């Protein structure tokens, strides 16, 4: 979960899109 | 593009950029 994953080196959408409803 | 450095809820206000506002969640179980 994408609490930590951005909180190293930088991060994209589809990350952020994985979580999302 | 959004593309950040952060933590916590603020991949939260990274989701409310990139997804949209309406509620929006998580899916993970610990």
């Amino acid at each position: 979960g994408i609490v930590e994953q951005c909180c190293a080196s930088v991060c994209s959408l589809y990350q952020l899109e994985n979580y999302c409803n | 593009f959004v593309n950040q450095h952060l933590c916590g809820s603020h991949l939260v206000e990274a989701l409310y950029l990139v997804c949209g506002e309406r509620g929006f969640f998580y899916t993970p179980k610990a």
